[PDB]
DNA sequence: ATCTTCCCTATTTAAATTGCT
DNA sequence: AGCAATTTAAATAGGGAAGAT
């Protein structure tokens, strides 16, 4: 590997980095260095080049390509180096930015003229309750809306006037009501319970109209005479310079933005409303020390009075002016050129060349990557985004085992912790053992990296760690809800570091259908807003649904709508990728996506049909499932096994299910030498990370290493019992699996689990399917809805399997792949499809995927939650003592193969099974007993 | 003043791309929109490009023209099958070498001299094959490139019309970019406003081969207005022949090699610098203009 | 012909030197330029960077090999 | 702290002459009489050697040795007839790892595992060799250089002690010394003393090959008082037992070539930093002792 | 400055510091600080050392190693060297591992002689203690020391393997660990990772140690790869355990009594070069090496 | 001695402005 | 629009002195 750095840097920071450069490099003279280095020599130039302060002016390239750019030098966009750049490069019909200054300098001026009444004063001092009656936005807001009814709110002396309590501040001025919006929000969203309200409003002032006070504003409200009267000494000359000029600013600006649409209305009050909390917050942060009395905004740690509210309200002006300035002209640190990642792909990994039929000077792209499994999709995701040249993305993934799969890929290919940064929020206390030397692997949190501009204009210098590895980084392997939240929250300011991770960066968000309905149409609101400016989103699932694909393109049609009108520029239409293992095809796409994305879809089934069928599965006709799980055992070690040892996975729904299975199959006589595994998620933190460990090195069937982990000496039926927590995320090789259905997705998920290492097809069959879940004799009315898309509203009309799936049947994504929405009542597939266009459809709603309108309320991030779930209390094992109503019981003996035990960690119980013992054991985790 | 640079041994050649082209303090550079001033080698230069959003200037097109850089301007193309129109300032203030137009009009005017040199011309872009082998690609020495290239050397030796040129032109294109495709495992259609690498490479190699014709041509004076082959799809002028020599030759198989392997654009601009200076294409071609010149 | 002029000059001999080498090679960078030219034409560089004046800070690296040296070169 | 480059991936070498190596503001750096500081990469260096006239601080064989770069000079036994000491300090202040001694001193002891060690590593010259290939000079594939690997296989199969073969060394060493030289057209007579450029090329590789056989040794912590040939002008150590599985592959070819094609000092020194690293040749040596040591 | 260790009986260990090694009429000298040169005779010495402040040049090395005075590059202080080439048994005349070395490695492979020399190691590192008084420090002869000592040495005569062995050296190790701190009132663990003052300078001393053994090993060409008590996958372990024998009876004391005083660490390094020079404890290890290779 | 840190020391580059064509 | 003259100033290089090892 041969590298070339040139210095660009002032001071002696071109002395000390250059002590640090020609300790690896020889010097050609002129302050450039060149030679010959390996990539873990690149890896510590980086960290030590990074680390040595800042200022560092550094390009280096590799052959031609820049290997890297240290700091924000422009260095390359055609040519290298270049001459002088001095100033006033371009100075356009700016518009929107001169329009997210004035929206953003005029709210920001009176964000907080309502800390002013009496009530802050004694809050800040100390002699009532500390929450508010009316929170003190709301009252800034009665302020503004008052003085927009008395006087000229745009052109004229300010004087705050008497103002009383008002339910509702908002009227028809589209530009008043952005002022008011952005004043009201600048700590939380107002929240909107009302039904008729939720069900029609779709505008920006005709949503608007119906915030009101009581959508958390209004507390408790028995002291609110006293919270709306108000002194005026703002008056001042700087604060009133300040107001006037950005108000003319607005007013000068203010002729655009009617000529704006819904889409850019919204996205660009959510822009100025994350400015302005990162103003807010900055401000706020830090410690300014001066005051001039009589007035205050915020206290310290020792409660002490400072930050008096004309400089405080004059910081945070200026402080969102700047926030703005570097989110709106920021060009971004991206990541290293990785030499390993630009060469052929050979073999399976041959279809990766489909970068070399994409464009590579682009600017938007939505990837829809449907390549199967094994094919190496997140390095494929990778090439695409390399191939526009610089990497800058967001890896959100599920699961923190697959970011840490990701990451580990991510290592030993090419990628060194100067780029990349893993981030799993939770600190888990899973280590490696055995041997740390000879480990080479267990991808940690350290982040050499590079800190971006943006770290300035958040508060107190962004955080510790993890904020700084949120931001800073180039690729950011990341689980999902570290990005999830740039879309909006309920209370705080937790949007506003996605929210810029997402603006400067790209979107790679893969295997979308593991998630849930209302998780995967927040992701769509992700994608919405991360197309919003320009970047790319790759959606990397094979058993993708058209509808599912079609509402993500439609997320980034609308995000690249508003991208491509905010920089006036004509919308030439979306650069959708169509990817899998089978070929690619590139198009611009501004409208028949479906009749293009439907012929891909029939194309690459085409592709996998003239394949041999690696998964045949019967449907069983035995009705009581626990004997029917006896015969399928019996019937696929009778067929499928290999000399006599065979591999089973019991997938079943729940964890009852599994431990009912589980004791059925212990206590089962029979001649099979029969050992029994339970894999269901509710386990102590030991216990298990055991087993994940155990069986991602005996399900391993690339090679046969896995003999030496199990007896595959004596005939042996090795068995496990699992929930869907085996068919998401686990790179498991089964001989055959029996399937408790509940969704057809867990089918052809767990066909996956089957000869997913080999190539052999199956004889006869290897799939047997069971013919109810065990909800029916629980529920007849509904059984599916535990683990799959039936649901109250989505009933199938028979339960039976033979009615709802066929008898014999090659299990593949192409059922899913297809689209059916007729029949849905009485097939699981057109089920499916079914729910998945009628919950993330191409409407607005209020938990819907387009949200327009209700982006300025609360209401998308509380109707529709994130990873929403039960109350989910933890019950925690402390050094084998446990906490709550635990009671540790003992399992049945007789046939577990293996069992680890467990001393601390914690369980996650739902508080429905709170109320009884959850009866925690070593085998197998909680159940009812 | 000295010998001013001969034009077949200038070496430079670039188009630009989203940059305003300007001089600051003697030297004509190129100012992109992020403030990075790129100086060109005027003097070295053989021909700028000038891409969607350049400008420019005066003192710096006078720099370049009275050096003798031929520039035009990349854009123009609005047909769905014709690289259209691209627009070319030739430095006419250099007084050209005289005869050479003498001899190349000898040869136009008469109708069978025209057809005489279309044939040697149509053998050129065959031997252009046989000298400039690339490392990469296609072996040009198989049965099936020696086959056609064979057909087509029978089928122009015995032509008597510029249609039927027209027509063995037509086959010769279809036979060459689709072995490529073959080779590269592609599927292939020449479509100047495709979205595929294979087909916008090809565009900037036409820019490029369009950029070292009128250098070729101006170097001895030789019009782009006097086209030996001519027809209602082959209306460019002369540099659809002298650019089209090195084609299948020189361009298509390393915008091929460049789709291939899928880096920027960048690198396939240098690696078209690296073989025009490396086999000396320009002055291959300027003698191989002189050749068909006095003969 | 792949030569490479390395200039350690000083202001405004550098600037005028820059000016007059960067109308012949690509500028690397940092005023050091690389470029193809021939040998005849590096001869043409060399006479009129003699004739541009006195202080002047010239060194040549064909291959590596000094092709011309102007100056008391450091080196 | 960091991996601080494995040893086997640095690619700078360097044989300093005329020199003052120093530390200025943490930089190793030699300075010459003429008042040049020229910087050596010393978290990259695999070798420093120190020609006559040079001269080297405290500091500097500090941060070569933190950042282990073995330092040797060419003079005192470096008339390289004898070959009796060549002063080679060593970085022993790293802890170097343990097992390749052991099973080195395990087949060391045991003379007739000494013997068949001293057979893998005289395999290793022609396997050398096979790996190795160039591409402008002797072809290994031809008829005299496979007889007389052939001949120097079977010679050294039915090996009986290290004096018969000390006998096969002369055979292939002198015998490939002559045949490049009849290849090359030059009477030839290796002598370390001579003035010709054929051998002072040759010493000047002898020292690059014993800096990289010096790092390939201590990189495993496998000292130079273990060699497996003992004869009466194979003076010198195991560094040279390493060493000459690379003369008659790399060395000399490179050698042979550089005074053939009128290279000078430095670009044949700079041939040997691209053949070294190219092939990477300490790597090459570094996996193939772990392959003599093993058990 | 100028600094004489005796190391094994007649050959002095030269130590220079802040001086300038060079040939002055034909003879090895150096100038020092004071710009006053100084000689250096070749008979009476065999290991020279160039400590902080101290370049040496190329004739002045070759001349060197020709006289038998091999040269080595150390820290300031003259016990933590980081480079040397290998003692052999002449410089010039033959290179052949030293006999010491080579009856170590006997020594260390027959599992008897190993055991045997790994029991002798722990009586003459009770015998350090006894030897090596010091002032500040506990009494050897106190009666819980003697006890401690007379535990040690029934443990090691009655044991049979070795990781009994390092129970007993653990036990010992850290029972004179908790003598000590009985001694200077405070509660002191062992651990490497504490910033208080008897556990850091305890470490900074054990360093010293390494230094000093590891120079130690080096003069009589002991190789770094076979350790007594520690395992064979232990980088550097016989530097540990040659440096054990002086870790409880020389660091330990004068580490307590620095941080019961609590002055800087380089005082500490003079205190400890100041008790390495008085008392000759490098030709202490040296002549115990000797006497256990030699058995 | 070697090397580092810092203070002169002024020598040396880059920007800035602005008539002039 | 490019440039030139010409100021202005920020920074780069170097030498001497003193303090460390
Ligand atoms: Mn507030
Ligand atoms: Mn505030």
């Amino acid at each position: 590997m041969f590298i070339r750095i040139k210095c660009f840097s002032k001071q002696p920071i071109a002395k000390k980095v250059s002590r640090e450069v020609s300790a690896y490099l020889e010097y050609t003279g002129n302050n450039t260095w060149e030679g010959h280095i390996s990539g873990q020599g690149v890896s510590n130039l980086q960290t030590k080049l990074i680390n040595v302060g800042k200022g560092v002016k550094v390009v280096c390239n590799y052959q031609d390509k820049v290997l890297f750019a240290i700091g924000n030098v422009a260095m390359s966009d055609t040519g290298s180096v270049p001459k002088y750049t001095t100033k006033k490069v371009y100075k356009p019909d700016d518009s929107i930015f001169t329009l997210k200054q004035g929206l953003v300098g005029v709210a920001a001026l009176w964000h907080d003229l309502g800390k002013a009444n009496s009530y802050f004063q004694r809050k800040l001092r100390g002699e009532c309750n500390p929450s508010d009656p009316v929170r003190h936005e709301w009252v800034s807001g009665v302020i503004v809306s008052t003085f927009a009814k008395g006087n000229d709110w745009l052109s004229d002396d300010f004087i705050i006037p008497e103002v009383k309590h008002s339910d509702n501040v908002f009227g028809d001025d589209q530009v008043l009501n952005a002022v008011l919006w952005l004043i009201n929000t600048h700590h939380k969203k107002g929240l909107v319970e009302d039904p008729i309200y939720r069900a029609t409003k779709t505008m920006f002032t005709e949503t608007l109209q119906c915030v009101n006070v009581n959508g958390g504003w209004f507390n408790y409200g028995d002291n609110i005479d006293e919270c709306y009267k108000i002194d005026t000494s703002f008056i001042t000359d700087t604060y009133v310079k300040q107001l006037n000029r950005y108000r003319k600013k607005l007013l000068a600006t203010k002729h655009i933005w009617f000529t704006l649409g819904e889409d850019q209305k919204i996205a660009i009050l959510q822009e100025c409303r994350v400015a302005l909390m990162l103003g807010d917050s900055n401000f706020s942060s830090d410690l300014i020390g001066g005051d001039g009395s009589h007035l205050y905004a915020n206290l310290d740690e020792c409660g002490n009075l400072k930050q008096t509210l004309t400089q405080h309200l004059l910081g945070v002006t200026d402080c969102a002016l700047k926030a703005l300035f570097t989110i709106n002209h920021h060009k971004p640190v991206k990541a290293n050129f990785i030499p390993t990642i630009a060469e052929k792909g050979e073999g399976k990994f041959a279809w990766q060349n489909g970068v070399n039929m994409v464009d590579s000077s682009i600017d938007n792209m939505f990837c829809i990557n449907m390549a199967s499994t094994g094919k190496g999709k997140t390095l494929a995701n990778l090439k695409l985004l390399q191939h526009f040249g610089n990497v800058r993305c967001s890896f959100g993934l599920g699961m923190v085992s697959l970011t840490k799969q990701t990451a580990k890929q991510f290592l030993d290919m090419g990628v060194d912790y100067n780029s990349a940064a893993m981030v799993t929020g939770f600190s888990k206390s899973r280590f490696n053992l055995g041997s740390e030397s000879l480990d080479q692997d267990e991808v940690s949190v350290e982040y050499w990296g590079q800190t971006s501009s943006l770290s300035k204009v958040f508060p107190n210098n962004n955080a510790g760690f993890k904020n700084k590895k949120l931001l800073s980084a180039p690729i950011l392997v990341t689980t999902t809800d570290h990005l999830v939240k740039a879309s909006g929250v309920k209370k705080g300011n937790k949007q506003m570091l996605p929210y810029v991770r997402c603006m400067h960066s790209d979107l790679v968000l893969d295997e979308i259908d593991d998630y849930g309905i209302e998780d995967m149409v927040v992701l769509a609101r992700l994608v919405y807003l991360t197309a919003c400016y320009g970047n790319k989103v790759i959606i990397s699932s094979a058993t993708i649904t058209p509808a599912i694909s079609n509402i993500f393109y439609e997320a980034y049609s609308s995000g690249y709508k508003v991208f491509c009108a905010n920089k006036q520029t004509t919308y030439k239409g979306v650069n959708v990728v169509w990817w899998d293992e089978f070929g690619i095809k590139v198009e611009k796409v501004t409208d028949q996506f479906s009749n293009l994305n439907t012929r891909f879809v029939n194309k690459r089934i085409t592709n996998l049909l003239e394949s041999t069928p690696k998964h045949k599965a019967l449907v069983v006709d035995q009705d009581d499932n626990m004997e029917a799980v006896k015969q399928s055992i019996t019937t696929l070690h009778n067929a499928h096994n290999s000399g006599g040892v065979s591999f089973g996975l019991i997938r079943t729904t729940t964890i009852k299910d599994c431990v009912a299975v589980t004791q059925e199959l212990q206590n089962w006589e029979t001649d099979l030498s029969i050992k029994i595994l339970c894999y269901h998620s509710r386990f102590v933190g030991d216990t298990k990370a055991q087993m994940e460990e155990y069986l991602s090195k005996v399900l391993n069937r690339k090679g046969d290493e896995y003999k030496k982990f199990v007896d595959t000496t004596t005939p042996t039926a090795y068995i496990v019992v699992a929930t869907p927590v085996v068919e998401v995320g686990r790179d498991f090789d089964f001989d055959w699996a029996i399937i408790e259905p509940s969704s057809e997705r867990s089918i052809v998920q767990c066909a996956g689990r089957v000869l997913r290492h080999r190539s052999s097809t199956p004889t006869t069959h290897n799939i047997h399917i069971l013919k109810y879940p065990f909800k029916f004799y629980r529920n007849s009315n509904i059984c599916y809805d535990v683990a799959g898309y039936e649901s109250k509203g989505y009933k199938l009309k028979s339960k039976n399997m033979l009615d709802i799936y066929k008898k014999e049947s090659i299990v593949n994504s192409v059922n899913r792949l297809q689209g059916d929405a007729a029949f849905y009542t009485k097939s699981l597939t057109a089920l499916e499809h079914k729910v998945l266009l009628d919950k993330l459809t191409t409407d607005i709603a209020d938990t819907n995927v387009f949200v327009g309108g209700w982006q300025l309320t609360a209401n998308p991030h509380e109707y529709c939650k994130w990873r929403r779930g039960t109350k989910n209390e933890d019950l925690v094992l402390t050094d084998g003592k446990w906490s709550g109503n635990v009671t540790t019981t003992k399992p049945i003996q007789s046939k577990i193969w293996r069992k680890w035990q467990g001393e601390n960690g914690s369980i996650t119980v739902p508080e429905y099974l709170l109320d009884k013992t959850i009866c925690y054991n070593d085998f197998y985790g909680g159940y009812e007993n | 003043m000295q010998k001013q640079i001969l034009t077949s041994q200038k070496r430079n050649m670039y188009i630009l791309s989203r940059c305003k082209v300007l001089v600051k303090n003697g030297q004509v550079c190129h100012l992109h929109e992020d403030g990075n001033v790129y100086t060109v080698p005027y003097a070295n230069t053989v021909f700028i490009g000038l891409a969607e959003g350049t400008s420019i200037t005066n003192e710096a097109m006078s720099m370049l023209a009275a050096n003798g850089v031929i520039v035009f301007w990349t854009k123009g193309g609005g047909y769905d099958m014709f690289a259209a129109d691209i627009i070319c300032h030739l430095p006419q203030a250099d007084y050209r070498p005289t005869k050479y137009m003498q001899n190349w009009v000898r040869l136009w005017l008469d109708e069978e001299k025209k057809l005489s040199a279309a044939k040697e011309i149509l053998k050129m872009r065959v031997d252009s094959l046989s000298t400039h082998v690339h490392d990469f690609g296609v072996d040009v020495e198989n049965k099936r490139v020696s086959s056609i290239v064979n057909k087509f050397d029978k089928g122009v030796t015995q032509a008597t019309s510029f249609e039927s040129l027209l027509g063995h032109e037509g086959t010769f294109v279809k036979s060459l970019y689709k072995e490529y495709a073959l080779e590269y495992e592609i599927e292939f259609k020449r479509d100047h406003k495709s979205a595929d690498n294979y087909n916008k490479f090809l565009t900037l190699g036409n820019y490029y081969a369009y950029g070292i014709a009128r250098s070729s041509l101006w170097a001895l004076g030789i019009d782009n207005s006097f086209p030996l082959l001519h027809g209602s799809t082959r209306r460019g002028g002369l540099v659809f022949d002298v650019a089209d020599i090195i084609k299948t030759s020189i361009i298509l198989p390393l915008a091929f090699h460049a789709a291939d392997q899928g880096m920027s654009n960048t690198e396939f601009k240098r690696s078209c610098v690296a073989y025009f200076d490396k086999n000396d294409i320009l002055a291959y071609l300027i003698n191989n203009i002189k050749r068909l010149c006095m003969e």
